[PDB]
Protein backbone atom coordinates (compact mmCIF):
# COMPACT_ATOMS: atom_id res chain seq x y z
CA UNK A 1 0.00 0.00 0.00
CA UNK A 2 2.43 2.58 0.85
CA UNK A 3 4.96 0.88 -1.45
CA UNK A 4 2.17 1.30 -3.97
CA UNK A 5 1.46 4.86 -3.07
CA UNK A 6 5.58 5.67 -4.17
CA UNK A 7 4.92 4.18 -7.50
CA UNK A 8 2.19 5.94 -8.20
CA UNK A 9 3.79 9.28 -7.37
CA UNK A 10 6.85 7.98 -9.80
CA UNK A 11 4.68 7.27 -12.84
CA UNK A 12 3.06 10.59 -12.83
CA UNK A 13 6.51 12.62 -12.19
CA UNK A 14 7.41 10.24 -15.17
CA UNK A 15 4.70 12.02 -16.80
CA UNK A 16 4.80 15.05 -16.06
CA UNK A 17 8.53 15.07 -16.70
CA UNK A 18 8.79 13.47 -20.29
CA UNK A 19 5.90 16.04 -21.67
CA UNK A 20 8.67 18.94 -20.86
CA UNK A 21 11.74 16.74 -21.80
CA UNK A 22 9.73 16.48 -25.44
CA UNK A 23 8.84 20.03 -25.58
CA UNK A 24 11.08 22.73 -23.78
CA UNK A 25 10.50 26.13 -23.16
CA UNK A 26 12.99 28.44 -24.77
CA UNK A 27 13.54 31.99 -24.95
CA UNK A 28 11.74 33.29 -21.29
CA UNK A 29 13.39 36.74 -20.33
CA UNK A 30 16.12 39.23 -21.70
CA UNK A 31 19.65 39.88 -20.61
CA UNK A 32 17.55 43.69 -20.14
CA UNK A 33 14.95 42.54 -17.86
CA UNK A 34 17.81 42.47 -15.04
CA UNK A 35 20.16 44.19 -12.89
CA UNK A 36 23.76 42.45 -12.13
CA UNK A 37 24.77 43.09 -8.85
CA UNK A 38 27.85 40.49 -7.93
CA UNK A 39 29.27 36.87 -8.41
CA UNK A 40 27.91 33.97 -5.99
CA UNK A 41 30.25 31.68 -6.88
CA UNK A 42 31.95 29.74 -10.05
CA UNK A 43 32.58 26.53 -11.67
CA UNK A 44 34.85 25.17 -14.34
CA UNK A 45 32.65 26.28 -17.44
CA UNK A 46 31.29 29.75 -16.14
CA UNK A 47 29.99 32.24 -13.11
CA UNK A 48 26.72 32.55 -11.54
CA UNK A 49 25.65 36.32 -10.88
CA UNK A 50 23.00 37.36 -7.96
CA UNK A 51 20.43 39.85 -10.55
CA UNK A 52 17.70 41.23 -9.58
CA UNK A 53 14.32 41.82 -11.90
CA UNK A 54 13.53 45.24 -12.65
CA UNK A 55 9.83 44.94 -13.08
CA UNK A 56 9.56 42.78 -10.04
CA UNK A 57 12.42 43.49 -7.66
CA UNK A 58 12.73 39.85 -7.04
CA UNK A 59 16.84 38.62 -6.75
CA UNK A 60 17.43 35.20 -8.93
CA UNK A 61 20.57 33.76 -9.43
CA UNK A 62 22.00 33.31 -13.10
CA UNK A 63 24.35 31.33 -14.27
CA UNK A 64 26.33 32.75 -17.42
CA UNK A 65 28.00 30.25 -20.45
CA UNK A 66 30.59 31.63 -22.86
CA UNK A 67 29.78 29.94 -26.34
CA UNK A 68 32.83 30.04 -27.95
CA UNK A 69 34.45 28.50 -24.60
CA UNK A 70 31.44 26.22 -24.38
CA UNK A 71 32.84 25.32 -27.95
CA UNK A 72 37.01 24.88 -27.12
CA UNK A 73 35.74 22.75 -24.15
CA UNK A 74 33.83 20.12 -26.22
CA UNK A 75 30.52 21.06 -23.48
CA UNK A 76 28.19 21.69 -26.12
CA UNK A 77 26.29 18.65 -25.35
CA UNK A 78 27.03 18.51 -22.09
CA UNK A 79 25.10 22.10 -21.78
CA UNK A 80 22.22 21.40 -24.25
CA UNK A 81 21.65 18.31 -21.67
CA UNK A 82 22.08 20.73 -18.62
CA UNK A 83 19.33 23.31 -19.68
CA UNK A 84 16.75 20.48 -21.26
CA UNK A 85 16.57 18.93 -18.13
CA UNK A 86 16.65 21.67 -15.48
CA UNK A 87 13.47 22.56 -17.13
CA UNK A 88 11.74 19.43 -17.39
CA UNK A 89 11.99 18.31 -13.33
CA UNK A 90 10.04 19.61 -10.45
CA UNK A 91 11.00 17.96 -6.86
CA UNK A 92 11.64 19.94 -3.33
CA UNK A 93 15.30 19.73 -3.43
CA UNK A 94 15.89 20.54 -6.95
CA UNK A 95 16.74 24.19 -7.48
CA UNK A 96 13.67 25.56 -9.82
CA UNK A 97 15.02 27.20 -13.72
CA UNK A 98 12.67 30.08 -13.84
CA UNK A 99 13.77 31.63 -17.27
CA UNK A 100 16.57 30.96 -20.14
CA UNK A 101 17.64 32.59 -23.01
CA UNK A 102 21.03 33.10 -25.30
CA UNK A 103 22.45 36.07 -27.10
CA UNK A 104 25.10 36.49 -29.89
CA UNK A 105 27.87 35.81 -27.25
CA UNK A 106 26.49 33.76 -23.84
CA UNK A 107 23.85 30.95 -22.80
CA UNK A 108 22.02 32.10 -19.49
CA UNK A 109 20.17 30.07 -17.21
CA UNK A 110 18.04 32.34 -14.66
CA UNK A 111 17.47 30.19 -11.04
CA UNK A 112 15.68 30.70 -7.72
CA UNK A 113 18.15 32.54 -5.96
CA UNK A 114 18.99 30.23 -2.66
CA UNK A 115 20.46 32.31 -0.10
CA UNK A 116 21.84 30.05 2.63
CA UNK A 117 25.15 29.53 0.74
CA UNK A 118 26.94 26.28 0.13
CA UNK A 119 26.74 23.43 2.57
CA UNK A 120 30.50 23.29 1.84
CA UNK A 121 31.02 27.16 3.80
CA UNK A 122 28.76 25.21 6.73
CA UNK A 123 30.90 21.74 6.85
CA UNK A 124 34.22 23.55 6.77
CA UNK A 125 33.95 25.96 9.23
CA UNK A 126 32.12 24.01 12.04
CA UNK A 127 34.31 20.82 10.91
CA UNK A 128 32.23 18.07 11.25
CA UNK A 129 28.00 17.61 11.44
CA UNK A 130 26.94 15.03 13.92
CA UNK A 131 24.82 12.24 12.82
CA UNK A 132 21.67 13.20 13.16
CA UNK A 133 22.13 16.49 11.23
CA UNK A 134 24.51 14.06 8.33
CA UNK A 135 21.44 12.13 8.13
CA UNK A 136 18.84 14.67 7.85
CA UNK A 137 20.77 15.95 4.67
CA UNK A 138 21.92 12.53 3.42
CA UNK A 139 17.65 11.63 3.39
CA UNK A 140 16.79 14.51 0.74
CA UNK A 141 19.99 12.80 -1.72
CA UNK A 142 18.48 9.63 -1.12
CA UNK A 143 14.89 10.75 -2.53
CA UNK A 144 16.48 13.17 -5.18
CA UNK A 145 18.23 10.08 -6.62
CA UNK A 146 15.19 8.00 -6.48
CA UNK A 147 13.22 10.63 -8.21
CA UNK A 148 16.27 11.73 -10.58
CA UNK A 149 17.05 7.71 -11.70
CA UNK A 150 13.68 6.60 -12.01
CA UNK A 151 13.23 9.29 -14.86
CA UNK A 152 16.72 7.67 -16.50
CA UNK A 153 18.75 10.91 -15.35
CA UNK A 154 22.14 10.02 -13.96
CA UNK A 155 23.48 13.46 -12.04
CA UNK A 156 27.11 13.10 -11.86
CA UNK A 157 28.04 15.89 -9.52
CA UNK A 158 27.29 15.41 -6.02
CA UNK A 159 29.47 17.43 -3.76
CA UNK A 160 28.80 19.96 -0.55
CA UNK A 161 29.65 22.92 -3.24
CA UNK A 162 26.55 22.11 -5.54
CA UNK A 163 24.27 21.40 -1.77
CA UNK A 164 22.71 25.07 -1.44
CA UNK A 165 21.06 25.42 1.64
CA UNK A 166 17.56 27.56 1.65
CA UNK A 167 15.64 29.88 4.14
CA UNK A 168 14.21 26.59 5.82
CA UNK A 169 17.32 24.81 6.35
CA UNK A 170 16.93 22.54 3.49
CA UNK A 171 19.05 21.12 0.70
CA UNK A 172 18.54 23.05 -3.16
CA UNK A 173 20.71 20.93 -5.93
CA UNK A 174 22.41 23.51 -8.49
CA UNK A 175 25.00 22.62 -11.19
CA UNK A 176 23.23 20.25 -13.96
CA UNK A 177 26.47 20.78 -16.08
CA UNK A 178 26.80 16.75 -16.36
CA UNK A 179 23.81 15.60 -15.64
CA UNK A 180 22.40 12.88 -18.86
CA UNK A 181 19.16 10.88 -19.80
CA UNK A 182 20.50 7.51 -20.11
CA UNK A 183 18.73 4.10 -20.67
CA UNK A 184 21.76 1.40 -19.77
CA UNK A 185 25.68 2.44 -19.69
CA UNK A 186 27.87 5.77 -20.74
CA UNK A 187 31.58 6.75 -20.21
CA UNK A 188 32.31 10.27 -20.02
CA UNK A 189 35.49 10.97 -17.56
CA UNK A 190 33.65 13.43 -15.75
CA UNK A 191 33.23 14.43 -12.18
CA UNK A 192 34.76 15.85 -9.30
CA UNK A 193 38.06 13.88 -8.36
CA UNK A 194 37.24 12.83 -4.81
CA UNK A 195 34.00 12.10 -5.40
CA UNK A 196 34.14 9.70 -8.31
CA UNK A 197 33.58 5.72 -8.53
CA UNK A 198 36.36 3.37 -9.46
CA UNK A 199 34.79 2.47 -12.82
CA UNK A 200 34.64 6.16 -13.79
CA UNK A 201 38.79 5.96 -13.25
CA UNK A 202 38.62 2.49 -14.71
CA UNK A 203 37.35 3.93 -18.02
CA UNK A 204 34.63 1.52 -17.70
CA UNK A 205 31.38 1.88 -18.67
CA UNK A 206 28.90 3.06 -16.00
CA UNK A 207 25.57 3.55 -15.09
CA UNK A 208 23.08 5.24 -11.84
CA UNK A 209 25.36 3.08 -9.15
CA UNK A 210 28.18 6.45 -9.81
CA UNK A 211 25.64 8.27 -8.34
CA UNK A 212 25.33 5.83 -5.01
CA UNK A 213 28.86 5.47 -4.63
CA UNK A 214 29.09 9.55 -4.84
CA UNK A 215 26.46 9.57 -1.55
CA UNK A 216 28.93 7.46 0.86
CA UNK A 217 31.69 9.77 -0.07
CA UNK A 218 29.27 12.90 0.78
CA UNK A 219 28.49 11.26 4.07
CA UNK A 220 31.33 10.40 5.09
CA UNK A 221 32.89 13.67 4.52
CA UNK A 222 29.78 15.48 6.47
CA UNK A 223 30.10 13.24 9.48
CA UNK A 224 33.84 12.87 9.67
CA UNK A 225 34.74 16.35 7.95
CA UNK A 226 37.28 15.50 5.34
CA UNK A 227 36.61 13.00 2.60
CA UNK A 228 37.15 9.22 2.51
CA UNK A 229 40.13 9.64 0.11
CA UNK A 230 42.13 12.58 -0.16
CA UNK A 231 45.44 13.57 -1.15
CA UNK A 232 47.31 16.77 -2.57
CA UNK A 233 46.92 15.59 -6.27
CA UNK A 234 44.03 13.88 -7.98
CA UNK A 235 46.37 10.95 -9.19
CA UNK A 236 47.25 10.15 -5.84
CA UNK A 237 43.27 10.02 -4.41
CA UNK A 238 42.20 7.55 -7.72
CA UNK A 239 44.85 4.94 -6.36
CA UNK A 240 42.90 5.14 -3.12
CA UNK A 241 39.66 4.87 -4.68
CA UNK A 242 40.70 1.86 -6.76
CA UNK A 243 42.03 0.13 -3.16
CA UNK A 244 39.32 -0.86 -1.93
CA UNK A 245 40.84 0.36 1.14
CA UNK A 246 38.50 2.23 3.14
CA UNK A 247 39.39 3.93 7.10
CA UNK A 248 36.74 5.33 9.30
CA UNK A 249 37.10 7.78 12.53
CA UNK A 250 36.74 5.73 15.80
CA UNK A 251 33.79 7.89 16.30
CA UNK A 252 31.35 6.62 13.69
CA UNK A 253 28.51 4.38 14.83
CA UNK A 254 28.15 1.07 14.01
CA UNK A 255 25.42 0.86 11.22
CA UNK A 256 26.89 4.58 9.94
CA UNK A 257 30.12 2.28 8.68
CA UNK A 258 28.35 -0.58 7.81
CA UNK A 259 26.58 1.97 5.46
CA UNK A 260 29.21 3.13 4.03
CA UNK A 261 31.03 -0.12 3.05
CA UNK A 262 27.90 -0.63 1.43
CA UNK A 263 28.15 2.56 -0.86
CA UNK A 264 31.78 2.55 -1.03
CA UNK A 265 31.71 -1.22 -2.81
CA UNK A 266 34.28 -0.94 -5.06
CA UNK A 267 32.53 -3.60 -7.33
CA UNK A 268 29.08 -1.63 -8.55
CA UNK A 269 27.63 -5.14 -9.25
CA UNK A 270 27.89 -5.05 -5.28
CA UNK A 271 26.91 -1.49 -4.34
CA UNK A 272 23.94 -0.48 -2.62
CA UNK A 273 21.55 1.55 -4.66
CA UNK A 274 22.07 -1.16 -7.46
CA UNK A 275 20.95 -4.35 -6.11
CA UNK A 276 17.74 -5.70 -6.65
CA UNK A 277 15.58 -4.36 -4.44
CA UNK A 278 17.27 -0.90 -5.32
CA UNK A 279 16.99 2.52 -2.85
CA UNK A 280 15.17 0.21 -0.84
CA UNK A 281 18.70 -1.08 0.59
CA UNK A 282 19.11 2.09 1.57
CA UNK A 283 15.74 3.83 2.89
CA UNK A 284 15.67 0.45 4.94
CA UNK A 285 19.05 0.27 6.50
CA UNK A 286 19.06 0.35 10.45
CA UNK A 287 21.05 4.06 10.10
CA UNK A 288 17.80 5.59 8.39
CA UNK A 289 15.66 3.51 10.89
CA UNK A 290 14.56 6.84 12.33
CA UNK A 291 13.95 8.64 8.87
CA UNK A 292 10.00 9.91 8.49
CA UNK A 293 10.39 9.63 4.76
CA UNK A 294 6.95 11.46 3.79
CA UNK A 295 7.87 14.44 6.49
CA UNK A 296 11.65 15.06 5.04
CA UNK A 297 9.82 15.10 1.70
CA UNK A 298 7.54 17.90 2.46
CA UNK A 299 9.86 19.56 4.73
CA UNK A 300 8.40 19.09 7.80
CA UNK A 301 11.32 18.09 10.07
CA UNK A 302 12.92 20.31 12.23
CA UNK A 303 16.22 21.42 10.47
CA UNK A 304 19.83 21.51 12.10
CA UNK A 305 19.78 25.28 11.22
CA UNK A 306 18.40 28.17 9.80
CA UNK A 307 20.87 30.48 7.69
CA UNK A 308 21.17 33.99 8.21
CA UNK A 309 19.73 36.14 6.91
CA UNK A 310 20.00 40.04 6.79
CA UNK A 311 17.37 40.76 4.10
CA UNK A 312 16.86 40.17 0.34
CA UNK A 313 19.84 40.95 -2.17
CA UNK A 314 22.19 39.82 0.56
CA UNK A 315 25.10 37.42 0.36
CA UNK A 316 26.72 37.33 3.47
CA UNK A 317 26.66 33.33 3.29
CA UNK A 318 28.98 33.76 0.18
CA UNK A 319 32.49 34.29 -0.44
CA UNK A 320 33.20 37.27 -2.62
CA UNK A 321 34.40 36.71 -6.23
CA UNK A 322 36.65 38.73 -8.59
CA UNK A 323 34.31 40.74 -11.29
CA UNK A 324 34.55 40.70 -14.79
CA UNK A 325 32.88 42.33 -17.65
CA UNK A 326 29.71 41.02 -19.72
CA UNK A 327 30.35 41.25 -23.43
CA UNK A 328 27.81 40.40 -26.22
CA UNK A 329 29.06 40.83 -29.16
CA UNK A 330 27.68 42.53 -32.75
CA UNK A 331 28.12 39.12 -34.02
CA UNK A 332 26.18 36.16 -33.22
CA UNK A 333 28.75 33.11 -32.33
CA UNK A 334 27.75 29.43 -32.30
CA UNK A 335 24.32 29.76 -33.52
CA UNK A 336 23.82 26.40 -34.87
CA UNK A 337 25.27 24.28 -31.99
CA UNK A 338 23.25 26.37 -29.55
CA UNK A 339 19.68 26.44 -32.07
CA UNK A 340 18.19 23.99 -29.28
CA UNK A 341 18.82 26.76 -26.71
CA UNK B 1 45.68 12.63 13.19
CA UNK B 2 44.13 12.37 10.29
CA UNK B 3 42.13 16.02 10.40
CA UNK B 4 45.36 17.55 10.73
CA UNK B 5 46.68 15.88 7.49
CA UNK B 6 43.62 17.19 5.78
CA UNK B 7 43.38 20.64 6.96
CA UNK B 8 47.63 20.51 6.07
CA UNK B 9 46.56 19.60 2.67
CA UNK B 10 45.95 21.51 -0.32
CA UNK B 11 42.45 20.67 -1.31
CA UNK B 12 40.26 22.03 1.85
CA UNK B 13 38.89 24.58 -0.72
CA UNK B 14 36.33 24.28 -3.21
CA UNK B 15 36.83 21.99 -5.38
CA UNK B 16 36.10 22.54 -9.42
CA UNK B 17 35.05 19.90 -12.03
CA UNK B 18 37.35 17.45 -13.79
N1 LIG C 1 20.60 28.98 -7.47
C1 LIG C 1 21.70 29.42 -6.83
N2 LIG C 1 21.63 30.28 -5.79
C2 LIG C 1 22.76 30.74 -5.21
N3 LIG C 1 24.03 30.37 -5.52
C3 LIG C 1 24.17 29.50 -6.55
C4 LIG C 1 23.01 28.97 -7.27
N4 LIG C 1 23.45 28.12 -8.22
C5 LIG C 1 24.81 28.08 -8.12
N5 LIG C 1 25.23 28.92 -7.13
C6 LIG C 1 26.64 29.20 -6.75
O1 LIG C 1 27.44 29.09 -7.90
C7 LIG C 1 28.40 28.02 -7.75
C8 LIG C 1 28.63 27.31 -9.07
O2 LIG C 1 27.53 26.50 -9.47
C9 LIG C 1 27.84 27.17 -6.62
O3 LIG C 1 28.86 26.40 -6.00
C10 LIG C 1 27.20 28.23 -5.71
O4 LIG C 1 28.19 28.94 -4.97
Amino acid sequence: SEQESVKEFLAKAKEEFLKKWESPSQNTAQLDHFDRIKTLGTGSFGRVMLVKHKETGNHYAMKILDKQKVVKLKQIEHTLNEKRILQAVNFPFLVKLEFSFKDNSNLYMVMEYVPGGEMFSHLRRIGRFSEPHARFYAAQIVLTFEYLHSLDLIYRDLKPENLLIDQQGYIQVTDFGFAKRVKGRTWTLCGTPEYLAPEIILSKGYNKAVDWWALGVLIYEMAAGYPPFFADQPIQIYEKIVSGKVRFPSHFSSDLKDLLRNLLQVDLTKRFGNLKNGVNDIKNHKWFATTDWIAIYQRKVEAPFIPKFKGPGDTSNFDDYEEEEIRVSINEKCGKEFTEF
Amino acid sequence: TTYADFIASGRTGRRSAI
